[PDB]
């Protein structure tokens, strides 16, 4: 029985975590009251991985929500599923970090970081054997950007033998017009490289473009992006909550998908693409899903998987497809002589097959690969980070709190070295 | 909680204050409140409740809660003595027939446990009138020397004319800011 | 400063009545309103001037009886957002408080549904509004189910709501039951209702705990905002009911916090508010234990209760409380107990309760709290007990007086400044600085209280690195904060767990020793000489660093009076510097994880000792240091990669300092016995199969001084060049070749220039051989399993070609030849146009540094005027070469020159056809901008095509430049660049291009190379004549390949070309070709595809192929 502690910080982080928990609860068959009412025995053989069995046969979540601002806290407390989260697992202040990374990591977010450690430690004491912590936040802001880094740096010192996985949400100028976002993203990535084993990047520009073109929505709001983020999160954590032949734990998955220490950013995806409201319209097959998992349109990041090498590939199928039918399809797409052969679907790919399908869909698929194209996500922020650094714009706010140009240049050098290593590995011999 | 947050929270309470204003009927307390904030006097009506007013002055934020003077409301003044730093009491000098109707209530407001600590300030209004008693006579008719557990300072002022309206609040603020600590 | 979004706010609300039906518009407005309001979360006092009208535009909507429920909910959402931003306490004073606003509000709240989770913002705010209407000085009976009963029922039904509305029910009942007419009517009823809920509910369910929390909050608010004499009779029953529940044992933090908050309030009701039932004896018993809780929120709440209770009780009990709280600092407690005790002491001192009798005790504990850091694992704990000590010290300014604090000021002021500088947490430093400022402003009896604040203000204790080399010296300048400040650093930080604390402390001591040399040489150095024998690993590193730093500082100080270094340090201390190496060599401490740290420390120690000119020359200590350096430069692969560069750059520096200090016989010469062996061993170590051995030995041999290279320079140069040469065995040896060039560059920079001396320095006799080795490593393009590692070998190959070219320019510029200079310039230009970003930036920087160098100007600069005009001085620091957008537009202009055309184009082809997307997108746009200017001139286009064909011919059968070039040709042809060559039949250029393409597509197997070939073959159909027909034939050969994907791609490309160019096929036969290329499965068996291929050939006039 391997348990996982889920933590949420920042407005966007909490909004994503609430939706993800609601999705994985509706898929497992858990009414919003707390009891169980599903119709499948497979929805309980691994429920202990994210739910504590309290008295009375109830399943208490393990989501530790923290937020300096008392906004999203009250909304999640009175949500469709707000009554599930323990009430002393909510840790908040009054004034946030004011879009400054040096506020939610040094002067403000380090004022509740001690209450966070007490809560995450009180939650882990009941577990029989902890596997690894988890965090869901956005690189944009101060309580998501600085608080997450502070907690990741503080927990690694007391639990070095635990896996550290995050779900960073890179912002984009299209979604937010804030100008102090490049610095918060750079400083967050600087800490998310030396104290993180895995990081699932969910760029906001990709979801914005998807909602603008694919879904054809009028004004894509935050709900449309949160729905896709929660869908991708539920599709990624399919092996850690359901049985199957590929019993890849968290540590095993991180070791098999992350050969290098610094390189650990993935490009998660999910298909088919849907929206809120209606969903039932067309039933997809295994060939169509495989053809669409590997399309740059189904990806949640502004990167072209085809343009770049393939470090490690993995896919998770959900529905009445059999690992034998999947192997037949995964052994004819890595062959040129084979018809309908693809050049971007690589070899030695990891593949899974689930029984319980997602909500509102009979068949789906999730992609969790790591391509060098992700470098584009790091360069877009580099340029915006240099043009504003030469003029020293909005730097007094950082220098007054305690930060200095030393950390800025260190983060810049780290990002440059990472981009250089990515570009160097992109040109490697296949055999 | 750290020391910085404690200091930031204490500064908010030190800068913000609350002043409970009371007085018998037609004592001229709302005619003095409007003048302190700069408003019209020819549009005041007998208030039958309580009025809250927030205004900045010398950096401080004066939260003045003024209550009427009708007897029917005198039995509901127990809902204003919380977090009260100053207690203003208006007295009509020309009402020398009800100076014992305001002395009987003044001897019951200082003994309160909640008001035990706030600075008292007596405002003798209606001084420009012909039969208006001076501050010395009011200090003796109300028996102000008997008070000892409160820092009182009877002062003669006016509303329609406006005389010594600023010093009255200045002295109260100076006396409230002199305390290093307070009860809770 | 002020609110500036109000101009947009009044318009938003104006649209509230229109976006009430739509969902997208409502969400956009709500999100917009929230992003407009969250900007002033730090400045809540800036929205007060606008709290008047902003409210009138909201409550006025719900007041209208002719509005739907959606609009009411949307308005309540904005109201709740405004309350969250500003605050309910300061915002409900604006809500209507008339007797005619009560029955309206009540019916409004009663029209709600607690099950509706979407409208939770309407139920949470409405209740609050009711509280306002409960402030009227009127009786509920005058308004007239009664109103009091309805309010009580609503409160009882909401006090068990799992949503936020429960909180709204706390402030409501707190004002309704505490009324004159309702504290004699509903108070007893709500009291029997709370006792039943507390006795029945349990903390094992989610609903039982919710009701318990609600009841506890309601009781705590009632006892807080309620009369003391009214809630006194019912003070024992509630206490007994709370004690019978066993809250401390429950596993709930909020429940325990509320229980403590209720217990402290109940205790405050027994005592009279002045400037003691047996029940009180229990209240205290429930508060002290609260300080020894696991959570900090419980201790923070218990501290306030204890502070409030000690002030309403006598002076005998007040002293007993302090005596009992002092017991928490015993030798059998954790850090949480100390934190709680410090919080309680601060809360007690803030009110002025501690007597001078407890000065000898309290002061005897705070000194231990400011420096609390008890290692509790990999990291240490105590940052909580330290932040509390700051607040405790801040309270002494208001409690004790100067006369009562003078005996302990000498120790308090020093401790404050010690904890306000070298602290690891910025919060602790800021708290200590604030406490010091408060003590100086009130007491004013601190030594130099004003001078210490001006230099260490709130905006000065921010940068930790600055506090260790700026504020430390300023504080040590006075004789009151020198010896204790040094002792603290010696006995705390230099023995810390983190390594940044053992490096910063050493650097701070380096400067502190300048103001107190006697104390650091006679009292501190002996303590650092004995600390090295400590079994602790973090203690030995710190002691070594301190011994090195203090030694360097003493040497620098003695250098002023041209006095020897032995004046400050005695010979006893000198013998320690010799035995430190023997002690480490005997115990064999150079193993395990700490071996690398010990080696790094000893390297810095030896470097600082050799840089001070110690009396160690001619002793076995020098031999031991040399052996240790050799062993460290001998075993490098065993060290982790996260700290290999540091050990590589420190060992070489230490060896150079030793070889440039001790290893000398006379001025201008050295001991031949050591010169005949060191160089020999190094040359026998530069041929070591292990790549890490050479990587460490090359730099060590190159870092030698100039007097130690006299006569043996040719041998060293030959040995270094032998490593730079590639061989079948050394294929993936890039790090070794990099160090080989780095050492050569270092030797060249050290020896300088001297004519008539090839064995002593560089001259015209060996400059050609040196330049040949530097120009040969630039062509290294190895592609190992890791990737393009050869780039590394090029990096050091660029700087080596820069610093060298300048060296001659500063002595004998005539040695630089014209051909070599032109080759170096062309190679740098090629290297400054590579798809890579980090390497291209360095290449452009080197190019600019070499071009702008005019002191003196460097000879043999091709097109020097054009290069200066295309790359002015202002475009050096402002242009970001790392960004392709801010690099390619300026690099593509070099194609105009003749010399910068072949190499520049070869370098840009890699970026115009690589794998990255943004780089290609930028390079194509930059190339099109230049081609647009040379599109009409036929000579320029012909020269460009000739250069491209020459580059193609040069890199033939090469998968590094062939694929990028073929990919770039596709875009060049699709854009329409070679439009002038299409008006002539049988163009030699298009013929040779097709011939080379046929060569490159000969037996092509990989699909990546086949795609570019197919694209080029389909983009070449534009050229009429024999190139049109022959090219078409190739397409046919690709329509029946060995894979169906190739056939499908070829068919798609042919269909696209048929639609692009219409003059290629006649209109009479175009219909048949279009119909045959549509209803034909090109991914089927070849038996059926051959018929379609023959049919298409018969129509396109292409001769029937033959197997
Ligand atoms: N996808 C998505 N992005 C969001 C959401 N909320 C905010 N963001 C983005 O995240 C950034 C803002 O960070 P927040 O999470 O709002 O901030 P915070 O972490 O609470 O920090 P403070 O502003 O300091 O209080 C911007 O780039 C927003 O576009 C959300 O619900 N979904
Ligand atoms: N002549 C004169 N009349 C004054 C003066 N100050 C106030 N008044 C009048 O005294 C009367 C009572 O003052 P108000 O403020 O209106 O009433 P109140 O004192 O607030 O009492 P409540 O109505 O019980 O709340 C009004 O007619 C005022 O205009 C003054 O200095 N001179
Ligand atoms: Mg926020
Ligand atoms: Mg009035």
């Amino acid at each position: 029985m391997r348990e996982i502690v889920h933590i949420q910080a920042g407005q966007c982080g909490n909004q994503i975590g609430a939706k993800f928990w609601e999705v994985i609860s509706d898929e497992h068959g858990i009414d919003p009251t707390g009891t169980y009412h599903g119709d499948s025995d497979l929805q309980l053989d691994r429920i202990s991985v994210y739910y504590n069995e309290a008295t009375g046969g109830k399943y208490v979540p393990r989501a530790i929500l923290v937020d300096l601002e008392p906004g999203t806290m009250d909304s999640v407390r009175s949500g469709p599923f707000g009554q599930i989260f323990r009430p002393d697992n909510f840790v908040f202040g009054q004034s946030g970090a004011g879009n400054n990374w040096a506020k939610g990591h040094y002067t403000e977010g380090a004022e509740l970081v001690d209450s966070v450690l007490d809560v995450v430690r009180k939650e882990a004491e009941s577990c029989d054997c902890l596997q690894g912590f988890q965090l869901t936040h956005s690189l944009g802001g101060g309580t998501g950007s600085g608080m997450g880094t502070l907690l990741i740096s503080k927990i690694r010192e007391e639990y070095p033998d635990r896996i550290m996985n995050t779900f960073s949400v890179v912002p984009s100028p299209k979604v937010s017009d804030t100008v102090v976002e490049p610095y918060n993203a750079t400083l967050s990535v600087h800490q998310l490289v030396e104290n993180t084993d895995e990081t699932y990047c969910i760029d906001n520009e990709a979801l914005y473009d998807i909602c603008f073109r694919t879904l054809k929505l009028t004004t894509p709001t935050y709900g449309d992006l949160n729905h896709l983020v929660s869908a991708t999160m539920s599709g990624v954590t399919t092996c850690l909550r359901f049985p199957g032949q590929l019993n890849a734990d968290l540590r095993k998955l991180a070791v098999n998908m992350v050969p290098f220490p610094r390189l650990h950013f993935f490009m998660p995806g999910f298909a088919p693409l849907t929206s809120r409201g209606s969903q039932q319209y067309r039933a997809l097959t295994v060939p169509e899903l495989t053809q669409q998992v590997f399309d740059a349109k189904n990806m949640m990041a502004a990167c072209d998987p085809r343009h770049g090498r393939y470090l490690t590939v993995a896919a998770v199928f959900r529905g009445r497809m059999s690992m034998k039918e999947v192997d037949e399809q995964m052994l004819n797409v890595q062959n040129k002589n084979s018809s309908y052969f693809v050049e971007w679907i690589p070899n030695n790919v990891k593949t899974a097959v689930c029984d319980i399908p997602p909500r509102g869909l009979k068949m789906a698929v999730t992609f969790i690969g790591n391509s060098t194209a992700i470098q584009e996500l790091f360069k877009r922020i580099s340029e915006q980070f240099t043009a504003m650094f030469r003029r020293k714009a909005f730097l007094h706010w950082y220098t007054g709190e305690g930060m200095d140009e030393m950390e800025f240049t260190e983060a810049e050098s780290n990002m440059n070295d990472l981009v250089s290593e990515y570009q160097q590995y992109q040109d490697a011999t296949a055999e | 909680m750290g020391l910085l947050t404690i200091l930031k929270k204490m500064k908010q309470k030190e800068r913000e204050l609350r002043l409970l204003m009371l007085g018998l009927d037609n004592a001229g307390k709302t005619t003095i409140l409007k003048k302190f904030n700069g408003e019209d006097i020819d549009t005041i009506s007998p208030t039958l409740g309580f009025n809250i007013k927030t205004l900045e002055h010398r950096g401080f934020k004066l939260n003045i809660w003024d209550v009427g003077g009708q007897k029917s409301l005198r039995s509901y003044w127990r809902n204003y003595f919380e977090s009260t730093d100053g207690l203003i009491w208006v007295v009509d000098s020309a009402d020398r027939q009800r100076m014992q109707d305001c002395q009987r209530e003044l001897q019951s407001l200082l003994v309160e446990e909640r008001l035990a600590g706030a600075t008292l300030l007596i405002f003798a209004n209606k001084q420009d009138l012909p039969g208006a008693l001076s501050s010395n006579a009011i200090r003796e008719v109300l028996e102000l020397d008997s008070i000892r557990s409160h820092h009182w300072c009877i002062q003669g002022c006016s509303a329609v004319t406006g005389e010594n309206l600023l010093p009255g609040i200045d002295w109260l603020l100076d006396d409230i800011s002199s305390r290093i600590f307070t009860a809770d | 400063e002020a609110f500036g979004e109000s101009a947009e706010t009044r318009a938003l609300l104006g649209r509230l009545r229109e976006v009430h039906g739509g969902g997208a518009e409502r969400e956009v407005a709500l999100e917009r309103f929230r992003v407009i309001m969250d900007k002033y979360q730090e400045q809540p006092h800036l929205l007060d001037p606008h709290l008047e009208w902003m409210m009138n535009l909201l409550l006025d909507i719900v007041q209208d009886q002719t509005s739907p429920a959606s609009l009411v909910h949307l308005a309540f959402k904005f109201l709740y957002i405004i309350t969250k931003v500003r605050g309910y306490k300061t915002f409900l004073r604006l809500f209507p408080h008339e007797v005619a606003d009560v029955e309206p509000v009540l019916d409004l709240v009663t029209i709600q549904n607690p099950k509706d989770h979407e409208a939770w913002e309407t139920r949470y705010m409405l209740l609050l509004w009711l509280s306002v209407t409960c402030l009227i000085p009127f009786d509920f009976s005058r308004l007239d189910m009664s109103i009091m009963d309805r309010i009580l029922q609503i409160a009882e039904s909401y006090l068990i709501v799992s949503d936020k509305a429960r909180d709204a029910a706390a402030v409501l009942v707190s004002r309704f039951i505490t009324r004159p007419d309702v504290k004699q009517s509903k108070m007893a009823e709500f009291l029997d209702w709370s006792l039943c809920n507390l006795a029945r509910s349990s903390f094992q369910t989610m609903q039982g705990v919710i009701t318990m929390d609600g009841t506890l909050q309601a009781l705590a608010q009632i006892f807080k905002h309620g009369k003391r004499e009214d809630c006194l009779p019912y003070a024992a029953t509630v206490l007994r009911c709370l004690d019978g529940c066993r809250l401390p044992e429950s596993n709930q933090t909020l429940l325990r916090k509320l229980g403590v908050k209720l217990v402290q309030r109940l205790g405050l009701t027994f005592l009279k508010p002045k400037v003691v039932p047996e029940g009180v004896e229990r209240v205290i018993e429930q508060l002290l234990v609260g300080l020894k809780d696991k959570d900090t929120v419980v201790r923070w709440s218990a501290a306030k209760g204890i502070g409030r209770m000690a002030g309403r009780l006598p002076r005998a009990l007040a002293d007993d409380v302090v005596g009992s709280v002092l017991d928490c600092f015993s030798f059998q407690e954790t850090d949480k107990a100390w934190h709680g005790g410090c919080l309680a002491l601060a809360e007690l001192g803030r009110r002025g309760l501690l007597l001078p009798s407890r000065l000898v005790d309290v002061v005897a504990v705070i000194l231990k709290a400011l420096t609390y850091d008890e290692k509790r694992g990999a990291c240490s704990v105590g940052t909580n007990v330290r932040d509390a000590a700051c607040y405790v010290c801040w309270a002494f300014a208001r409690a004790y007086e100067p006369q009562e604090l003078k005996p302990f000021v000498t120790a308090i002021s020093s401790a404050l400044v010690i904890a306000a500088v070298f602290d690891r947490d910025i919060n602790c430093r800021r708290a200590a600085s604030a406490a010091f400022q408060e003590n100086v402003g009130r007491q004013g009896t601190f030594p130099h209280g004003i001078d210490i604040l001006t230099t260490a203000d709130y905006f000065a204790v921010g940068n930790r690195s600055n506090c260790f080399l700026v504020i430390s010296v300023f504080i040590a300048g006075f004789p009151e904060y020198t010896q204790p400040m040094i002792d603290h650093l010696v006995t705390m930080k230099i023995s810390h767990w983190d390594g940044v604390i053992r490096e910063l402390a050493a650097r701070a001591l380096h400067n502190l020793a300048q103001q107190a040399p006697e104390f650091s040489a006679t009292q501190v150095f002996p303590r650092l000489l004995s600390m090295t024998l400590s079994p602790d690993l973090h203690m030995r590193h710190g002691s070594i660093l301190a011994c090195a730093e203090v030694a360097y500082a003493l040497y620098k100080l003695a250098a002023q009076e041209n006095r020897p270094v032995t004046d400050h340090l005695d010979e006893q201390a000198v013998q320690g510097l010799k035995q430190i190496h023997q002690q480490l060599y005997d115990r064999q401490l150079y193993r395990g994880l700490g071996g690398q740290l010990m080696r790094q420390a000893v390297c810095v120690l030896i470097e600082k000792l050799s840089l001070s000119k110690m009396p160690f020359r001619g002793d076995t200590v020098i031999d031991g240091w040399q052996w240790l350096i050799n062993d460290t430069l001998r075993h490098l692969h065993l060290i982790s990669s996260h700290s290999r560069q540091q050990m590589k750059d420190a060992a070489v520096s230490a060896l150079a300092a030793l070889c440039s200090e001790y290893y000398m016989k006379e001025p201008g010469e050295a001991d031949p016995a050591i010169q005949e062996e060191l160089i020999t061993q190094y040359l026998a170590e530069l041929r070591n199969p292990e790549e890490m051995t050479r990587c460490g030995f090359s730099l060590a041999l190159g870092a030698l001084p100039g007097f130690l290279l006299k006569g043996r320079l040719q041998q060293v140069l030959t040995g270094l060049r032998a490593v730079t040469h590639t061989s079948p065995e050394d294929v993936s040896f890039a790090e070794s070749r990099r160090d080989g060039l780095k050492a050569i560059a270092r030797i060249c920079q050290t020896v300088g220039v001297k004519a008539g001396a090839p064995d002593e320095a560089v001259c015209g006799e060996n400059v050609s051989q040196i330049y040949c080795a530097l120009l040969g490593c630039m062509d290294d393009y190895t592609t190992d399993s890791r990737g393009d590692v050869g780039t590394w070998v090029r990096k050091a190959a660029m700087t080596s070609l820069m610093d060298l070219t300048l060296l001659l320019a500063r002595s004998q510029p005539e040695l630089i030849e014209a051909h070599t200079c032109e080759r170096i310039m062309c190679c740098v230009a090629q290297q400054a146009s590579e798809k890579i970003d980090r390497f291209r930036a360095h290449a452009a920087s080197v190019f600019l540094t070499l071009l702008h160098f005019d002191s003196p100007p460097i000879p043999h600069v091709p097109h020097r005027g054009e290069l200066e005009k295309l790359f002015p001085r202002s475009d050096v620091a402002s242009v970001n070469w790392s960004a392709p957008s801010q690099a390619f537009p300026r690099i593509t202009q070099l194609l105009g020159l003749p010399t910068y055309r072949y190499h520049v184009l070869l370098g840009l082809v890699v970026s115009l056809g690589g794998l990255t997307e943004s780089t290609i997108r930028h390079s194509t746009q930059s190339l099109f901008e230049y081609m647009k200017g040379i599109q009409s001139d036929p000579q320029a286009l012909g020269s460009f095509s000739g250069t491209l064909l020459q580059i193609f011919e040069d890199n033939l059968l090469n998968e590094r430049v062939s694929v990028p070039l073929l990919k770039t040709l596709d875009h060049v042809l699709t854009h329409g660049c070679f439009d002038i060559f299409t008006t002539e039949e049988d163009h030699p250029f298009a013929v040779k291009l097709l011939a080379l393409c046929k060569k490159e597509i000969k037996n092509s197997k990989d699909i990546q190379k086949l795609l570019s070939g197919i694209a080029v073959f389909c983009e070449m159909v534009q050229f009429p004549g024999d190139v049109r027909r022959q090219a078409l034939l190739q397409l046919c050969l690709l329509l029946c390949h060995r894979f169906p994907l190739i056939r499908k791609t070829t068919a798609s490309q042919v269909y696209e070309t048929l639609l692009t160019y219409s003059d290629v096929v006649g209109a009479d036969v175009l219909d048949e070709v279009v119909t045959v290329l549509s209803d034909t499965a090109w991914d089927a068996e070849l038996a059926v595809v051959r018929e379609q291929r023959n049919r298409l050939c018969d129509l396109l006039g292409v001769p029937r192929p033959q197997l």
